[PDB]
């Protein structure tokens, strides 16, 4: 049989994908401390890479890329951005952005804003006015779902195997508002299950792609492939390859995977910006069986082997 | 010219001194007997191969070596060995029963009986020195011997020759190449009882040398030969500028200032290529660029860890065969714009390379083919500090409860010298978490 | 990327590369803890020759 | 580290003592008046660690025969290897000792005990270096249970900075003498936690239910299990008999006994004694199955502190590494995790007789527990009812002893208890 140990017990996508892994009755579970190990479902920080591939006949892989969450942080995000030259700042998907400390960009960002304010221009701080972290253009302009004038994001799951080949799930979320769209109470301005629990349009304040799909068509006379995906698949690989070179297993005396939560917002003109980078993300439940499934299947058996596809393959 | 003498300790130690003394005769011109038809001052000389060998009347080259092991099987071989003729008597050193993979039997027990003796002995190598500069030490961590009788060896050396410079070439264990369960003990207590007398060491991870030995030379079941003859390359890389002219590394005081910006964090990573075996007929010949890329692969290392996830200190490049600056610098510049090599922010980002034209050498009917050109680095990166978490880690494992710790205190050792000497090395890992970040 | 002292022999030359400027005890105590370590293995004997003689 | 003196007391311990000389003396090829006649310089290069070279390039094992009677060892003397012993090597006296620890322990022994010890120390004076003591001896009787105890202790005050090692024939119901043996048994298993390093159970309820169920003998006899035992013995000395890359008594003691009192190993060989010879994930299956182990202990009922393991054989070293590295990591479970890398394999070229390969397993698990619980339980019902113990007061021992040795051994049975959690 194979071997893999748990080290997370608060996800629930491989919490699903051990429980498949054990309904195959080619794996079995080890205690969590045990370092004869051929996969580990490892924890979220802290992840001790460096005791991995020392391990004498024994193939080991693990659930996380060493080195991702320069992707996945959002000031190390905005960093990455502006300093790689493969993306330069002057990409056009990714929003005005400034990290500002409690080098530091507070001069810089006071001095562009002083060019905008003239002009409007309202922004957004997390980790109208400039007086009243991460600070980035708030997109005034959001493509707004009738009926009920609300917002939306869109969240994308991509798998990133051990020889790097980017994997799109066929299968994204929209996250809706129920509150109208207010640009003069923050419900309308922010898109989050949490935040909306509301579920009268739509079950859970989530829309999925046909339903969003044949909106698309019967209002804006057009499919969301061609206004939307090839953006995002745009999007995604341009991320990926990007730090292709610094996290990639593919000399490496252990081997990675991970699946990752990208997060993007639409204007009213059909143009995706990048809003973030999970690298820990969760599901939808109509979703977790396939998803997961398609995890063990790309992701593990590719590896360890066993006794149309959910995917849509980015070539690089 | 000034001399330097190698000492080598325990099993590990001898055999790869054997192998090393072996490729300097090779290299120089010296025959098995010691006779060198290529130096035309016979019975003295001051050149540079003379920090290494002296000369007798008769115009035999001897080396400035030592070899000490508390059992007499290992070194009965280089007695009855090929290079037999090269060594007197009184440079070999064996004691009656070993230390049975027990620092604390090397340390303590039987330490304190042959310390004098080896002392004394390394004492008439001295006082055939015009200005010593130091010592090379070679031996494995694992080994009773090894750890244990190191660490005294070089407490006292420090006492007796307070100005002399101080190198260590040490085997990390492997359990692939593994002889005993207690071998993480040993490691952590020597390199405590090590740490403040050593001004630069050499490590060599043993599931390094045996994955370079299987996957580039096609042994299935690499032997100590082959590991020590692949060893002996580096070790030769490393210290041929001592022995040849130069201007690079020409004192060991050297290595510390080019490599070694603090005292505690003196472990370079050396990385070494190419390495291609003999049984192809033919094989390309790399170029300069495609040898120097390969020193940034993790798979050519000496000790695997990633690099792209720490910080560099100092870099050098030590180039042997058919090599020139400007493909060098060309070759610089596009690993620079190919690969991550991050420096801390208070150390310059350079390279220091040195070139010997001589190519290598390799022994006649070994395992590792001639080639044109090849290439060691030497980096001071916070990455090697993954070896030190491993193997701290195996330490807690059987420390948590007291696994074999009643051998230790048998032979006169107390418990509190494993906290103090695990407190030391969780001090070492803290150093390398600040200056990596 | 500045190259500096470089020194040519008939046997190589070393130069460097430049790419970017920056941002003991004592003999009489070692002799006191191996006679103390020894003092320790022959208290432990002692006390097993005391059992062995009850 | 390099001789070793060899000691075999009383009935058990000198029958399997001799079989093992004849066993290994073949191997290195001596023939019965200790004269050299092999093809290979292998048998000789540590031929010195268990023989002695006298003059005429003759071979003499470095032996000690003990008895409290002469039968044995007379049958030993007029046996196939019987005049390759040194004659003054024979110490025996004529009372026997009755199946009783005291007799062996405190009276008859006590006589004898000191001949044994001037030829110890004869043996040992001619030593280069000497490495230590094994010796043969079963825990059921008298001499070698008693007396056998006895002289360890005499060897500890004499040598105390010299390893012990000792073969131990542990009793059983089904193969029985007499009904006292749980009370020998019980009182030699304290004196052996105290003063050996190494022990290798060696179970007689084992060794008769493989002549039973797997050799397929209906009536095994002493000499079926001695076979058995034999085998055992050649399979555990050969990395000390033959260049290895390692070994001697004091790196195996440092290697497998993690805490000083848990030193008592369980042993195992393959296959178990046609033509056809085994492959490597039969000999590493078979190695590691309950049925081929020599202490009637399940080792699934416990956990693994620490395992050697000897290939015997011209064979693959990639196949036998993927083999042991298989079973560890399909029955990881069984191993404790706070010792890494407990498991050391170790190959020779030289197959036993009549073998093309073998291997041969030494373990040290907690459920070796099961063993002196057994005895516990024989012990107790008994002294419950102070049943038979005339025959032991009658020689000066009280009762207190008796409670003493019931305590220590469940003291063992619980420390054992304590590490297998
Ligand atoms: N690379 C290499 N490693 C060796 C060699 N010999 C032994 N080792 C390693 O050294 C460690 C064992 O220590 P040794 O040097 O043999 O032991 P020792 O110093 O002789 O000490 P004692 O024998 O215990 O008295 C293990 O990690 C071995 O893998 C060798 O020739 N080459
Ligand atoms: N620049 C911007 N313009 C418009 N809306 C924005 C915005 N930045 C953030 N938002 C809104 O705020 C919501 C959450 O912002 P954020 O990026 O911090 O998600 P989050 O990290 O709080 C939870 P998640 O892991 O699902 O992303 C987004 O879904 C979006 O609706
Ligand atoms: C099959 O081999 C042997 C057979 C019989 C043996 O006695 C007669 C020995 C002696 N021993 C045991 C041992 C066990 C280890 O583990 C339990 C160990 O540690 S390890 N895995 O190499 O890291 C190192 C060793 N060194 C030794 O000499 C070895
Ligand atoms: N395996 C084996 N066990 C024996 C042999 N002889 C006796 N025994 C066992 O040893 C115990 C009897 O002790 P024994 O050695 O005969 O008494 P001693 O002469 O006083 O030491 C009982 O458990 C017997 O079953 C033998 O040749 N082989
Ligand atoms: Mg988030
Ligand atoms: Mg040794
Ligand atoms: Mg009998």
């Amino acid at each position: 049989m194979y071997t893999f140990v748990v080290r997370d017990e608060n996800s629930s996508v491989y919490a699903e994908v051990s429980r498949l892994l054990l309904a195959t009755g080619q794996w079995k579970r080890l205690r969590k401390d045990n370092p004869r190990f051929n996969l580990m479902l490892g924890e979220r920080n802290r992840l001790p890479f460096g005791r991995l591939g020392h391990e004498p006949g024994l193939v080991q892989l693990v659930n996380y890329y060493r080195g991702a969450d320069k992707l996945c942080r959002k000031a190390s995000l905005v960093k990455l951005i502006k300093t790689s030259p493969e993306l330069s700042e002057s990409c056009t998907w990714f929003p005005e952005s400034y990290v500002i400390y409690p080098t530091d960009e507070r001069e810089v960002f006071l001095a562009a804003y002083n060019r905008r304010r003239e002009g409007g221009n309202v922004w957004i701080a997390k980790s109208s006015e400039a007086s009243e972290h991460v600070i980035q253009k708030y997109l005034e302009k959001p493509l707004l779902l009738e009926p009920g004038h609300r917002k939306f994001d869109i969240r994308s799951w991509v798998l990133v195997d051990h020889l790097y080949n980017i994997y799109l799930y066929r299968e994204g979320v929209l996250r809706t508002s129920s509150e109208p769209y207010n640009s003069a109470d923050k419900t309308c301005h922010l898109t989050n299950h949490c935040i909306q629990k509301y579920g009268r349009y739509e079950e859970g304040n989530e829309m999925f792609f046909e339903e969003f799909n044949q909106y698309l068509m019967d209002a804006l006379n057009t499919t969301l492939e061609n206004s939307i995906l090839l953006q995002i698949k745009h999007i995604i690989r341009s991320c990926l390859m990007c730090i292709e070179p610094a996290i990639s297993t593919k000399h490496l005396h252990y081997q990675s995977f991970q699946l990752f939560g990208f997060d993007f917002m639409v204007d009213e003109e059909l143009k995706v910006w990048l809003i973030e980078v999970n690298g820990a993300p969760a599901c939808a439940q109509k979703l977790y069986a396939e998803l997961c499934q398609g995890i063990v299947d790309v992701a593990i058996s590719s590896v360890f082997p066993l006794a149309t596809s959910i995917f849509i393959k980015l070539h690089h | 010219m000034r001399e330097c003498i190698s000492i080598h300790v325990g099993q590990a130690g001898v055999q790869i001194g054997n192998a090393c003394w072996e490729l300097y005769c090779l290299e120089h011109g010296i025959q098995p007997d010691g006779q060198m038809p290529s130096d035309k001052t016979i019975g003295g000389g001051d050149d540079s191969f003379n920090t290494f060998f002296s000369e007798t009347g008769a115009g035999k080259h001897v080396p400035r070596a030592v070899f000490v092991d508390l059992e007499p099987t290992v070194i009965d071989e280089v007695r009855t060995g090929t290079y037999r003729q090269l060594f007197h008597p009184e440079q070999l050193i064996t004691g009656k029963e070993d230390a049975a993979n027990n620092y604390a039997r090397g340390h303590y027990t039987i330490g304190k009986e042959i310390i004098d003796l080896v002392l004394d002995r390394i004492r008439k190598l001295a006082d055939q020195c015009t200005g010593l500069q130091g010592f090379l030490v070679f031996h494995s961590f694992g080994g009773g011997t090894g750890s244990g009788f190191t660490s005294l060896l070089m407490e006292r050396l420090s006492v007796d020759y307070g100005k002399k410079s101080k190198l260590e070439f040490s085997i990390y264990p492997a359990p692939q190449v593994s002889t005993a369960v207690v071998e993480p003990y040993n490691s952590i207590l020597t390199t405590h009882t090590t740490l403040e007398h050593s001004d630069c060491a050499f490590m060599v991870d043993n599931e390094a040398i045996y994955d370079i030995c299987r996957r580039n030379l096609d042994i299935e079941r690499p032997t100590y030969t082959n590991l020590n003859r692949l060893i002996s390359q580096i070790v030769s890389s490393i210290t041929a500028s001592l022995r040849f002219d130069g201007a690079l590394n020409v004192d060991l005081t050297e290595f510390q200032t080019n490599l070694v910006p603090y005292p505690r964090i003196h472990f370079p990573l050396a990385t070494y290529a190419p390495v291609i075996s003999a049984e192809k007929a033919y094989h390309e010949q790399l170029s300069v660029a495609e040898i120097t890329n390969a020193c940034f692969e993790p798979a050519n290392q000496m000790v695997k860890c990633d690099p792209r996830h720490g910080k560099y200190m100092a870099c050098c490049l030590l180039y042997r065969g058919d090599v020139v600056p400007k493909d060098v610098n060309a070759a610089i510049a596009t690993i620079k714009t190919k690969r991550s090599i991050q420096f801390v922010d208070w150390c310059p980002t350079g390279f220091k390379v040195g070139i010997n034209y001589q190519p290598p050498t390799v022994v006649p009917g070994g395992d590792l083919a001639k080639v044109q050109r090849a290439v060691c680095m030497l980096s001071n990166t916070t990455a090697i500090a993954e070896a030190w978490a491993r193997l701290d880690h195996k330490f807690d494992l059987m420390y948590a409860k007291r696994a074999f710790v009643h051998w230790y205190v048998g032979e006169g050792m107390e418990e509190g010298e494993f906290s103090e000497a695990r407190e030391d090395m969780a001090a070492l890992e803290k150093d390398y978490e600040e200056v990596g970040v | 990327m500045e190259v500096i002292e470089l020194n040519k022999c008939t046997s190589g030359q070393s130069f460097e590369v430049i790419l970017k400027p920056p941002s003991d005890p004592s003999l009489e105590e070692i002799q006191k803890k191996l006679e103390a370590a020894e003092e320790r293995r022959k208290y432990q004997e002692a006390e097993l020759l005391k059992h062995l003689a009850e | 580290m390099r001789e070793i003196v060899h000691i075999q007391a009383g009935q058990c311990g000198n029958q399997i003592g001799a079989k093992f000389w004849e066993v290994i003396s073949d191997e290195h090829g001596i023939d019965p008046t200790g004269s050299y006649h092999g093809d290979s310089d292998l048998q000789l290069e540590r031929i010195n660690v268990y023989y002695n070279e006298a003059t005429g390039n003759k071979y003499v094992p470095r032996a000690i025969l003990v008895d409290l009677e002469p039968g044995t060892m007379d049958s030993v003397r007029s046996g196939p290897f019987g005049q390759i012993f040194r004659p003054d090597n024979f110490v025996f006296g004529q009372s026997g000792a009755g199946n009783n620890w005291a007799k062996g322990h405190y009276t008859e022994g006590a006589e004898l005990v000191d001949s044994v010890l001037d030829v110890v120390r004869k043996e040992s004076e001619s030593c280069d270096c000497l490495q230590g003591f094994q010796l043969t001896h079963s825990l059921g009787g008298g001499t070698g249970s008693g007396m056998g105890t006895l002289l360890i202790s005499k060897i500890r005050e004499e040598y105390p900075d010299r390893i012990m090692n000792t073969f131990s024939v542990m009793p059983s119901p089904k193969v029985s003498d007499t009904v006292v043996e749980p009370y020998n048994a019980t009182l030699s298993v304290h004196q052996l936690v105290e003063n050996t390093d190494e022990t290798y159970c060696i179970d007689n309820e084992a060794l008769y239910d493989i002549c039973f169920r797997t050799l397929k003998l209906t009536t095994p006899t002493y000499g079926d299990l001695n076979h058995l035992v034999s085998a055992t013995m050649s399979g555990v000395t050969t990395c000390l008999r033959f260049p290895g890359q390692l070994a001697d008594l004091r790196k195996l003691a440092v290697n497998m006994v993690p805490f000083p009192r848990l030193h008592f190993f369980m042993p195992g060989f393959a296959p178990l004694t046609q033509y056809r010879a085994l492959t490597v994930p039969e000999l590493t299956q078979q190695m590691f199955d309950s049925k081929n182990m020599m202490a009637a202990c399940d080792p699934r009922h416990g956990r693994y502190l620490t395992v050697a393991a000897i290939f015997r054989g011209r064979m693959s070293m990639k196949e036998v590494d993927e083999q042991m590295l298989n079973v560890q990591n399909k029955n990881s479970s069984y191993f404790v995790e706070w010792i890494p890398n407990n498991v050391k394999t170790a190959v020779c070229d030289i197959p036993p007789r009549g073998l093309k390969m073998s291997a041969t397993f030494i373990g040290n698990s907690t459920a070796i527990q099961e063993l002196f619980k057994r005895i516990s339980e024989q012990f107790t019902a008994m002294f419950r009812r102070k049943a038979f113990l005339h025959w032991y007061t009658g020689e000066g021992m009280d009762e207190m002893e008796f409670t003493e040795a019931e305590s220590n051994m469940n003291d063992l049975v619980s420390e054992y208890q304590q590490y297998q959690d």
